[PDB]
């Protein structure tokens, strides 16, 4: 799963 | 030294891709006790995300070597996984202590309170990726939930901080709780409420908000086979 | 005292995990056990330190580029000086490992040329950051290490040899980049290339690609030069 | 210029 990037 | 000297070196550190420096700078700024600006807050978060990010990625690689293995290579992978794991927990405990002792207690801004409670959920979630585990998972859920409740009360559903919180909370549900339905339910509601109100989102935050909305939809598509 | 097979295993684990500081530490303890290094161990030591100093070489360029564009510049400079201090620490560690172990242990001309090229390389990296009297002595040490390695390689090594070809490449770059002699560079590069292609047929299959690659990069540096 | 990328 993709979490929030910088 | 002066907070503004530490903040300047944190940005030089970030240009140099020296994120351990960046975190130590912003850790010092934070331990001075004054609350952080939005700039200082995001510099802190960038620093620790890259710092812990590097170890999470090393932890992934070595675990997969441990699983794919040949007694000796496996014992060496297992020991090196534990060495990285210990750094990982130190970094998370470092961040969690700053959040508990300085950032969450002193935040006069609802937005910063939501930002910091999301961050406490994040780093407990990183602890839980490698974790005792029931306790850490509960710490992550409760931080995310409080953050979420304040965000529904203080921000519009198109706010990037709120949208990003819903993204990570639904990742938490899918990956840490093995609960796809709640993950999907949280992400779809967050996306739908944002899309119903895009018409009045400020052009300054439109890119960041639609970007996160894209990520929410990316996950729901994958999650629903 | 520490089992060397374990340090070499973890050095490879560190390499895959992009933990080059760890990778250098493993190979530094191997080297410090006094025995001469196998080709694998020598190559591991070389990659590890090349990456550890590579990170500081790139950060130094970024920060030094900022330093050129009164309190902001003083912050950049202090940071730039912090990066140089680390860069000089790493280079000194390597140069000292060469002086105490690697060069005195080198049984054969292949080994000796490798380590004397390494010494030229790490004095070259010092040179890229050094100033004044310090620098002149630094640049001199580099030319001496490279030049002696060359003479050993002309005498004892088939021009075929990748180690001999890599030496000619970096020495020519030392001339080009550090000593501003474009005519000493291409000449060096031109010569070492066609000395090897003349005996390309003798090349063994375990060394064919390594030699031909360096030979390509010799020509590549030529085109840009 | 291009120095040797791998030993």
């Amino acid at each position: 799963s993709i979490s929030l990037p910088v | 030294m002066d907070k503004n000297e530490l903040v300047q070196k944190a940005k030089l550190a970030e240009q140099a891709e020296r994120y351990d420096d960046m975190a130590a700078c912003m850790k010092s700024v934070t331990e001075q006790g004054a609350e952080l600006s939005n700039e200082e807050r995001n510099l802190l978060s960038v620093a620790y995300k890259n710092v812990v990010g590097a170890r999470r990625s090393s932890w992934r690689v070595v675990s997969s070597i441990e699983q794919k293995t040949a007694e000796k290579k496996q014992q060496m992978a297992r020991e090196y996984r534990e060495k990285i794991e210990t750094e990982l927990r130190d970094i998370c405990n470092d961040v969690l202590s700053l959040l508990e002792k300085f950032l969450i207690p002193n935040a006069s801004q609802a937005e910063s309170k939501v930002f910091y409670l999301k961050m406490k959920g994040d780093y407990y979630r990183y602890l839980a990726e490698v974790a005792d585990k029931k306790g850490i998972v509960d710490q992550s859920q409760q931080a995310y939930q409080e953050a979420f409740e304040i965000s529904k009360k203080e921000m519009q559903p198109t706010h990037p901080i709120r949208l990003g919180l819903a993204l990570n909370f639904s990742v938490f549900y899918y990956e840490i709780l093995n609960s796809p339905e709640k993950a999907c339910s949280l992400a779809k509601t967050a996306f739908d409420e944002a899309i119903a109100e895009l018409d009045t989102l400020s052009e300054e935050s439109y890119k960041d908000s639609t970007l996160i909305m894209q990520l929410l939809r990316d996950n729901l598509t994958l999650w629903t086979s």
